[PDB]
């Protein structure tokens, strides 16, 4: 992955650049779930 | 010579019919996309508040959007009625409501037939569509084994059209378990629907027990094991007074100190009267004063404050306790008991989850999801499911959906027309034609040749294969019994009933008169 | 199958299209504020 | 520094957004504005300023923070 | 992102179909009462001039009244065209014109069929409607005896729907004689139509000279 310090292709796990599984497990699930509820929409109409 | 005041509108016969029709058809043609499996959702947004909602529930669309056309506002109400009387069938009611009126304009104009005569024909068809409904009804008897797998279907059918389509099997078992657990009770307050943001949609669950949106009485133990519960309504912070007007007139300050400690004694005694109950868990609708909150802590009794008439009533049903006041004679009133009350976390907020209760007669379903609208809808979708299934505990007969139900009536109404004859006959056939126009949109939203498919399914049901329905993923005629697409009789019986009434009310209309707005 | 099944109403096609755009714009306002070379915003 | 156009995609309320260069420069310009006012008042060779209430009433001072308190400052970075 | 300038209207597919139909139908339905023997007359009136006219000629209605719906104005012109190329069949053109379009909306919505497929189908039918028309046609030969009585009829038919229904026979010979008299010229300047107020309608005449 990209390391800012190295400015290029470098082993990020060994570079100590680390993020929780949950931060990615939930990241994709929410996005993919949201898209599902955005694509349900086929019309907008203004209510009272 | 003018008659009325100013800014008054008179739409007579010729034009009144236009409003009536154009108004209904407009409303019908608004929700048509909501109907069916491969159906789509609307995005409603108010000008006030900057709020919105992403919905399917046909009622929630119609009840929301403002309208001027009285004939439209008629169908709007009949949508609320259906949501009140059944919970599901909001959209079906309105579309069939409109399609009947669509087929009326086509008769009133293209054929020139008197509206009262279309009414006197629609009436003959409606009692015959409701007839062949009961004849085609599949009532499920003592076999609760056969009836459970029957109810689950009802949910699966109800849910596929909402976001919960992808997770049908999962949510069906959550609804079926919750209503069967409700032990016949037809009141939905007993199922608390707590929506908390985050995670997946598959992550929603029905708790084995109850989860309470409350906290413990302070520095008290976080998890009680082997609980025993007293449920209460009596006052605490307010300080119990004899209502009238007990004013203290102390001659000299000295007696005020005593009378101050007196109110403290009146409390200490009212907690000792409770202490005698021999109970480690005290839940009370009212607030627990900063003082009694401690008196319970020193004694070891866990005290929960603020769970209103709502919360208390469910706890009494799940723990098997009693909504108690007085507390003068502990022997006569019935305690509540459960296994463990440990305080869990759910994303952020701290909930006390009662687990392993004495009688499951009140439950809590926790919904999960990525968006506040997704949650909104899951609740609205779920209410539609906890309605059909709750009302089929009362009305235990079933009818095959997927357009089948409406087709079997289209059959009998169409053969009764070959029996009735006259100018009424045409309106009788039209009723049948309008019933057909429902499976038509079920097919139109999915995508296949509405003309071809409805025309293929007509042939079968008319040929006597009165199970045949629409396979709305495969675009074919498929057996509805063998594919488990079942619906409530009470649902379908209301749809036709409600709609037939809308029709006669409007078809009788010939003069729309509007007074100057306020 | 030259005749086929005609898709009648078009608002759907164009509403989806115009929602995505309206949405992609917000995701675009944020792109500058991701990672260690990401920049802060004053509101 | 031509007045920037509101984007045709993004939809923000009673509110405008300037990004990248346009803001980075605005910040610096508003920062010099506040700083340059009190550069005349630095050093023993520095001088004092006369600040009118608008009702004539006024105060004369060097104490930079007392000058900057008095000046009505509109920009955040200011 | 807005494309057009201001006050500009965009009525696309789903809404452009509405306009096209709403228009045609709304116009077709306006003249429907004109059609046939026991047909009725409209009273048109201008804002301008304090003028009016009581009419049947379906063009004369459509030509006159103002409209905005472009699809309507299409049919309105197809009305003048007919009045140009034949003189009668004004209302017959418009109604059949709208009734085709009514029948299209019922196909485009209720069934969901492609408009271009409807076209490639309305086309096959038209060529077949015009077909039988010539097969059923009754061409009248050298017998000018058999053809005058034939003409008098056409008029009697045309005339019955106007105020001149009651004195059909009378006005039929005044036309038949005038046109025969014209000796096969097809220019109508040759018949000067002088209307002088007064008397009966049965008092109208073609002068010998
Ligand atoms: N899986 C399925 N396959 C085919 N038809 C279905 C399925 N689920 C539901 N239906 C049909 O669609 C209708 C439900 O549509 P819905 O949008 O929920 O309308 P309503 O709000 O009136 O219940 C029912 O009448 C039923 O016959
Ligand atoms: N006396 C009659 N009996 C039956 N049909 C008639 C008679 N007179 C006219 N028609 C029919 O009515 C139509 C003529 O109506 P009219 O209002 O003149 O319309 P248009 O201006 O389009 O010719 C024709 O279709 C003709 O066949
Ligand atoms: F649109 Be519904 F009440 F399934
Ligand atoms: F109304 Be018409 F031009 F005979
Ligand atoms: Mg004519």
């Amino acid at each position: 992955g990209i390391s800012v310090r190295r400015s290029g292709t470098t082993n990020t796990y060994e570079e100590h650049i680390l993020q929780p599984v949950l931060v990615s497990t939930s990241a994709i699930t929410l996005a993919s779930e949201c898209v599902k509820s955005i694509l349900r929409i086929d019309d907008i109409a203004f209510s009272r | 010579v003018q008659i009325f005041g100013d800014q008054v509108t008179e739409e007579r016969a010729e034009n009144a019919r236009l409003s009536a029709f154009v108004g209904a058809i407009a409303v019908g043609d608004l929700v048509k996309s909501t109907l069916g499996p491969k159906g789509m959702d609307k995005l409603l947004q108010s000008a006030s508040s900057n709020t919105c909602m992403v919905t399917n529930d046909g009622a929630t669309i119609l009840k929301s959007i403002p309208l001027d056309n009285p004939a439209a506002k008629v169908l709007v109400n009949i949508s609320k009625v259906q949501d009140d009387e059944v919970g599901d069938g909001t959209t079906s009611v309105t579309v069939l409501s409109a399609e009947l009126l669509r087929e009326a304009e086509k008769l009133i104009d293209q054929s020139k037939i008197h509206p009262q005569t279309i009414i006197e024909g629609y009436r003959l068809a409606s009692a015959a569509a409701l007839d062949a409904l009961t004849k085609a009804a599949v009532d499920n008897s003592h076999d609760k084994t056969m009836f459970r797998e029957d109810l689950i279907h009802i949910a699966k059918t109800t849910l596929s059209s909402k976001i919960l389509s992808q997770d049908k099997d999962h949510f069906a078992e959550l609804a079926t378990n919750a209503i069967l657990r409700l032990k016949g009770s037809t009141n939905l307050e007993h199922i608390q629907i707590i929506k908390i943001l985050g995670g997946k949609l598959s992550d929603s669950f029905l708790d084995e027990g109850f989860i309470l949106a409350k906290k413990f009485g302070n520095n008290q133990p976080k998890r009680i094991e082997n609980a025993k519960i007293l449920i209460a309504n009596t006052t605490l912070d307010t300080d119990k007074v004899k209502i009238f007007g007990t004013k203290f007139k102390v001659d000299s300050t000295a007696k005020l100190a005593q009378l101050e400690k007196a109110e403290r004694e009146k409390m200490k005694n009212k907690i000792a009267k409770i202490s005698k109950f021999g109970i480690n868990t005290f839940i009370n609708r009212q607030l627990i004063y900063d003082y009694p909150e401690q008196l319970f802590t020193d004694l070891g009794i866990n005290s929960i404050e603020h769970a209103d008439f709502e919360g208390v009533e469910r706890l009494a049903l799940v723990t098997g306790g009693e909504v108690v006041s007085t507390f003068d004679e502990p022997s006569k009133c019935k305690l509540g008991e459960c296994d463990v009350i440990e305080e869990i976390m759910l994303g952020e907020q701290p909930f006390l989850k009662f687990s392993g209760c004495k009688a499951g007669e009140a439950c809590t379903i926790v919904l999960r999801g990525a968006t506040d609208q997704t949650l909104d809808e899951a609740e609205r979708s779920l209410h539609d499911a906890l309605s059909v299934l709750s009302q089929t505990t009362k009305e235990t007969r079933t009818v095959l959906g997927g357009g089948c139900a409406e087709m079997v009536m289209s059959k009998a109404v169409d053969t009764e027309a070959q029996n009735i004859d006259g100018k009424k006959s045409l309106a009788v056939e039209a009723f049948a034609r309008a019933l057909r126009q429902l499976p038509t949109i079920l097919a139109d939203n999915a995508g296949f040749d509405s003309s071809e498919l409805v025309s293929k399914l007509r042939s079968s049901i008319y040929n006597g294969i009165s199970t045949s329905g629409l396979d709305l993923n495969n675009g074919t005629i498929a057996d509805m019994r063998q594919l488990g697409i079942v619906e409530s009789y009470k649902l379908k019986r209301a749809v036709v009933s409600s709609a037939s009434e809308a029709a006669e009310v409007l078809l009788r209309v010939d003069n729309i008169i509007r007074a100057r707005p306020r | 199958p030259s005749n086929a099944t005609f898709k009648n109403k078009e608002k759907p096609q164009e509403v989806r299209k115009a929602n995505i755009i309206a949405a992609r714009s917000v995701a675009d306002a944020i792109r500058t504020s991701l990672g260690p070379k990401g920049m802060d915003k004053m509101i | 520094q031509l007045f920037n156009n509101s984007r045709s995609d993004t939809l923000f309320l009673g509110g405008e957004k300037i990004s990248g260069d346009d803001i980075r420069n605005q910040n610096v310009l508003a920062t010099m504005a506040v700083a340059n006012v009190v550069k005349s008042s630095l050093g023993p060779v520095g001088l004092d300023k006369m600040l009118v209430d608008d009702i004539g009433d006024f105060t004369v001072t060097n104490d930079g923070a007392t000058i900057l308190s008095l000046l009505d400052v509109q920009h955040p970075a200011g």
